[PDB]
Order: C-alpha cells, then sequence, then structure tokens
C-alpha cells in the first residue's frame, strides 16, 4: 500500500504541467495542499520529470 | 469471486460511438469474495495516446503527462483479460466501460471476442433504476443514500469509484 500513496503523488504533481494550458480552471495551488510535506522530496523530482514532459506533451512517433 | 470495475477514459463521445476516438487511461477493479474485501484490487494506469478531455479533467483531475511513463492497454491486455475472464462484472452503466474495453480489445487486432462472451456483464445502474425509479442513481447519489463517504478516501481515481461501487453493490444485495 506504500506505492498506493506514491502513485497518487505523481497524479497530483502532473497538474503543474496543465499550467502551460491554463485555458480551463486548474488550481495550481491546490496540489500544494493535497501533497503533504511527507512527500516533498518525491514531489521535488516529480516536478522536474513533469515539467520536461509538458514540453514534448505526448508525441507517439 | 465478484469483480467490481470502474474505467476512467479520455472523455466520452456524445455522438455515434461513445468510445470512438477515445482511449482508456485508468483501470480500477476491486475483488469481492464471500461479501468481504480480499484486498486483491487491480489498479493500473494506461496511455492516453491523446489529450485528456477538458470536462474529464475537471471531474477528478488527470493530466496527460502523468500517463506518459505508465504502460498501455497492450502491456496489460492478457493480464487484465485473465483477471476478469469467467467472472461477474459489476459496473455502473456497463455500456460505457464495456464499450471502451471491447474497443481497446479490437485495437489489438488479436481477434479477441467481445467481453460479454466470456464474462457476465451486469449493470448496477439497471438495478438501482428498478429500486429507485425516477430518482438520481449516480454513484455519489447512492453513496450519500447508503451513507458512504467517497470524499475522505485516500484512493483517488477509478479505484475510488470501484471501491464505492463495491460497497453499494453489497449493500443493495445485502
Ligand atoms: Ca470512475
Amino acid at each position: 500500500q506504500t506505492e498506493m500513496d506514491k502513485v497518487n503523488v505523481d497524479l497530483a504533481a502532473a497538474g503543474v504541467a496543465f499550467k502551460e494550458r491554463y485555458n480551463m480552471p486548474v488550481i495550481a495551488e491546490a496540489v500544494e495542499r493535497e501533497q503533504p510535506e511527507h512527500l516533498r522530496s518525491w514531489f521535488r523530482e516529480r516536478l522536474i520529470a513533469h515539467r520536461l514532459a509538458s514540453v514534448n506533451l505526448s508525441r507517439l512517433p | 469471486r465478484q469483480i467490481v470495475l470502474d474505467t476512467e477514459t479520455t472523455g466520452m463521445n456524445q455522438i455515434g460511438a461513445h468510445y470512438e476516438g477515445h482511449k482508456i487511461i485508468e483501470i480500477g477493479a476491486v475483488e469481492v469474495v464471500n461479501r468481504r474485501l480480499t484486498g486483491n484490487n487491480f489498479h493500473v494506469y494506461l496511455k492516453p495516446d491523446r489529450l485528456v478531455d477538458p470536462e474529464a479533467f475537471g471531474v477528478h483531475g488527470i493530466a496527460d503527462e502523468f500517463l506518459l511513463d505508465k504502460p498501455t492497454f497492450a502491456e496489460v491486455a492478457d493480464e487484465f483479460m485473465d483477471y476478469i475472464r469467467g467472472a461477474e462484472l459489476v459496473i455502473h452503466n456497463a455500456a460505457f466501460d464495456i464499450g471502451f474495453m471491447d474497443y481497446e480489445f479490437s485495437l489489438l487486432k488479436r481477434d479477441i471476442p467481445k467481453t460479454n462472451t466470456f464474462c457476465k456483464v451486469t449493470d448496477s445502474l439497471a438495478v438501482a433504476r428498478k429500486m429507485f425509479p425516477g430518482k438520481r442513481n449516480s454513484l455519489d447519489a447512492l453513496c450519500a443514500r447508503y451513507e458512504i463517504d467517497n470524499s475522505k478516501r485516500t484512493l483517488h481515481g477509478a479505484l475510488l469509484d470501484a471501491q464505492i461501487l463495491a460497497e453499494v453493490y453489497l449493500a443493495m444485495t445485502g
């Protein structure tokens, strides 16, 4: 159940990427409350991995 | 063994095939044996292969960048198939989920027959509609009705709905 919390961290941390498309209601500060300090170390890296992902978006080929 | 499922997708189509042009992003299923939770829950994430629908995003918050490293339906095709093959599929508005499931199955081009041929598809909405005719029978509606909390749950996503649906299912058939 340990990774059950961990996997949710990646979910919330992905909301920061939607900032590049703020055409819809997206509370970027909501993730700051949903993500406790107990996972700040993981969230820190999550931001790096996600901020680089929004650059390429998806890209299948 | 009873299987409760809730499949989150990249939005739905209002016209024509509600699954055409869309993909599955999250699969959440819970296992119920002897009216008790065994803990054998199946929670996996899939590839969107496209952009998440604006409406779906506001529903429970899901970003495309989150389903990037996650595997696709092709990586868990047999895995999920064996998990539900020859079992009872309790879903809310089965026409939605099953439609997407079979859709993805055909995309694999493995001659895989419709899920309804190897699994007993039973809709919980139909049951609720018979019990409460003309009343709101949504998951949140039934949740509040049977005094079940779906807000203070750690499980986020399809797994959340699946868990709730399981409780509702057992409550109605209790
Ligand atoms: Ca759901």
